[PDB]
């Protein structure tokens, strides 16, 4: 899945 | 004399104020972006002119998947500053 | 004169600041997979003939010791220098493992006046961090 | 979907957290290089690589003259900030 | 590649050109802004730009005025410029009487709120102080 | 004369 730095 | 700020390139992942993306597998979109068009173009294209192919790149074939419907669906766009002088290529 | 100068005997230090495990009192996420990008970027710029540096979970105060330390060697004989760092972030902002630390606090050492023996010659930060805290919900 | 910030470019007369220098008779130092480097190169160059003439020109053509010694012999560069997507050409 | 460029119109070049400030304001006129708005004006010309000039615009007039702007049917042309000549600071333009948002200006071609421009370049040219550090160079 | 924006 897609995480925000 | 020059200034003492010139000749520095800041490749920004993201545009200012937002978050930037990182896929838990493969990476953030950006660096997976930045190294796809270094390999690719680094013995033909000019810096700036690689730099903006991972701005296409990024904008154009990546978008968030979350369970967090917050979080999901969203996009990004990478952001060159350059106070460069000269054209740089890798060779 | 209008491209950089290139054939320096080396082309210069590449620096990876690769951070992915933050002490649990800064609240910040691990970041899974980043390490994927920091290989990534040691074989590309590998393949430039830049001399790699990886340097992994680094505190705020090795991140600016280190920094100090390669703005003080001797780049007479490199074309260039790259440094790139994966993290969190804020705008203006990169974070050690234990807090945070000024981009502009790093990048000076560099500076023109600060490091003379990079004066002339292009200096690459690749940043791969938060700005902020906004969403780009796209347009179709 | 695009990002929508995607495809704009700020050219900004200097760096971030400086003064911007402008000559009282022949105008502001990056607007002169710009229209110049436009002059010259719009027919020739990429824009990015415009913008980085109009940098060099700049920083190696101009240094700040000031009856004031602290605002005297002083240096600037241009900050050139891209979201584009693709090479910007002004001919054909 | 590149931006598609033969569109019937190359497009929209906006100058504002902030001479002279109310006193509220402390600054002072920027002699010799004339002489860059004039240069853009014939720079841009020759570019094929459709360029309008205008000259000290309060900073309520140049929300209103990057509104409408963005509020045109930018259908038939290339391209956009707007050209900022003021002062300013980190972030900020200053209109006649005080300071404005670069953000606020530039939210208006957002392309996801100015959609006949969505997908074409989409450029600001700003001449203005960014803070109040000098350089002092180097060599 | 050099004035600064």
């Amino acid at each position: 899945v897609d995480k925000v730095d | 004399k020059i200034p003492v700020e010139a000749d520095f390139l800041y490749a920004y992942s993201t545009a200012p104020g937002y978050y930037s993306w990182r896929n838990s597998k493969d990476g953030s979109w950006f660096i997976q972006s930045l190294c796809a068009m270094l390999k690719q173009y680094a013995d033909k294209l000019e810096f700036m002119h690689i730099l903006t192919r991972v701005n296409r790149k990024v904008a154009t074939e990546f978008e968030s998947f979350s369970f967090d419907a917050t979080f999901h669906a969203k996009k990004q766009i990478p952001c060159i500053v350059s106070m460069l002088t000269k054209e740089l290529y890798f060779y | 004169d209008n491209s950089y100068k290139m054939d320096y005997p080396e082309m210069g230090l590449c620096i990876i600041i690769n951070n992915k495990n933050f002490h649990k009192s800064t609240g910040m996420t691990s970041r899974s997979g980043t390490d994927v990008d920091a290989a990534n970027l040691r074989e590309t710029f590998r393949n430039l003939k830049y001399e790699v540096r990886n340097k992994n979970d680094l505190t705020r105060e090795e991140i600016v010791e280190l920094m100090r330390d390669v703005s003080k060697e001797d780049h007479s004989k490199r074309s260039s220098f790259v440094c790139v760092l994966l993290s969190h972030g804020e705008e203006g902002i990169i974070f050690g493992t234990n807090g945070p630390v000024d981009l502009k606090k790093i990048t000076n050492f560099f500076r023109g006046d600060r490091c003379r023996s990079l004066t002339g010659k292009p200096k690459l930060f690749i940043i791969q961090a938060c700005r902020g805290t906004e969403l780009d919900c796209g347009i179709e």
